[PDB]
């Protein structure tokens, strides 16, 4: 049981870091520089209304 | 109890040598996985 | 492989020792059982 | 199930050094200190008696029993130690059968649906103890049973393997064994017998007679075949007749001339 829950905490870690990946991977999803490119094509867009 | 504990000493060489036999096999697997990796680098290599 | 090759040289080593340990052992049966004549010996020579 | 406890799990080598580590612990020193306290009380009590009493059948019986008893645990003794082997080799084999648990295989193992074997309940599950393959039958032990017939008389024959009354019938027609050689007019100081001959010979004399010849027949009658060296064994019935002999003729003449002096 000792090997078992040796084997089990490295495969959490391991879990842990693909999650925090994860975490990255969503993040860097948002704040795109198509997102700054965004919120200007919407003014360029204010200028000339319907 | 010199009696004993060679005979527990000559199970312990004899379950080394098991554990040889078993690290023996990982390897032959890992040799197979190399060999595996090696025929898909010449695939690759055949069509660069 | 390497440590394939340690335990193995761990094994030839433990069996040498093993052997060794055989014939040191064959050689305390012989001085426990001479010392048991020379127990014989000394508990009859009281007795008398 | 509900709480994580597989019921058994695969040999690891760490549990495998133990495992080579665990022995039954012995007896052969109790066992043979046991035989030899237990030859030597018979010695002793072969002479101990004194020549006019007579009764040793019931303590003879009794130290019968005691042997037969210390036989018998012996024997199962050797019987634990076998099995405890055997099952030992039984569990390994079983354990090196079983695959390892590495990611889930502990948790089919836990659920139950997977199974190794437990020394607990191979040990269980061993069969009991059986006195079989095994031979009460020592030279101690001849010795206990025919002492009480010398004690009687010097010359005994005892086998009654032809009838079980006796030699014959009711008769024996055994004639004696004497203590005194013949050949050699004196007590048998080196009491060697055959297996096959069966005869018991001083040796002092013997040698003489095998000196020369590899092979030479043997002296006594009732019988024809030749023997070596090497054949001849020490025979503790004849020097204990001899013992037994010389203490009741001793105590016999003691008694004559003890109420002959009383006479006068």
């Amino acid at each position: 049981m000792n090997d078992v829950i040796g084997f089990f905490n490295e495969r959490e870690a391991d879990l842990k870091s693909q999650y925090e990946d994860k975490k990255k991977f969503v993040k860097e999803m948002r704040d795109t520089p198509e997102f700054q490119s965004w919120m200007r094509e919407i003014r360029s867009y204010d200028q000339d209304t319907k | 109890q010199l009696k004993e504990d060679i005979n527990s000493r000559q199970s312990k060489i004899q379950k080394y040598k098991d554990d040889t036999i078993y690290y023996e096999d990982k390897k032959k697997v890992y040799l197979e996985n190399i060999k595996k990796i090696e025929v898909n680098v010449a695939a690759l290599k055949e069509g660069i | 492989t390497e440590k394939i090759r340690n335990r193995q040289e761990k094994i030839e080593r433990y069996t040498s020792d093993g052997t060794t340990i055989e014939a040191q052992i064959d050689a305390k049966v012989i001085y426990v059982n001479e010392k048991d004549s020379e127990h014989q010996n000394a508990r009859e020579l009281l007795r008398d | 199930n509900d709480n994580p406890i597989p019921k058994s799990v695969p040999l690891h080598p760490k549990s495998g050094k133990y495992f080579h580590n665990l022995h039954a612990r012995d007896l052969s020193n109790i066992y043979q200190q046991c035989y030899k306290q237990i030859d030597e009380t018979i010695n002793q009590l072969v002479d101990s008696t004194s020549p006019s009493t007579i009764g040793i059948e019931e303590q003879v019986a009794d130290i019968t029993s005691t042997y037969k008893l210390l036989s018998t645990y012996e024997s199962e003794s050797n019987s634990f130690d076998e099995h405890i082997k055997d099952l030992k080799k039984n569990f390994k084999q079983s354990s090196d059968a079983c695959p390892q648990i590495d990611l889930s295989t502990w948790d089919k193992y836990r659920t139950g649906e997977l199974t190794a074997p437990k020394l607990s309940e191979l040990y269980l599950n061993m069969p009991t103890p059986e006195p079989a393959t095994m031979v009460n039958n020592t030279d101690t032990l001849k010795i206990l049973k025919v002492l009480p017939y010398i004690w009687n008389d010097p010359t005994c024959v005892i086998p009654d393997l032809q009838n079980p009354a006796d030699e014959d019938d009711l008769q024996i027609e055994g004639g004696k064994i004497e203590l005194t050689c013949p050949i050699t007019c004196k007590p048998y100081e080196a009491p060697l017998i055959s297996r096959k001959c069966n005869h018991v010979f001083d040796r002092d004399g013997i040698q003489n007679y095998l000196q020369g010849y590899t092979t030479r027949d043997c002296p006594q009658a009732a019988c024809s075949q030749v023997v070596s060296m090497r054949d001849f064994v020490r025979d503790p019935i004849m020097e204990l007749r001899c013992k037994i002999a010389k203490m009741k003729e001793s105590q016999e003449q003691d008694k004559r001339s003890s109420q002959a002096i009383d006479v006068l």
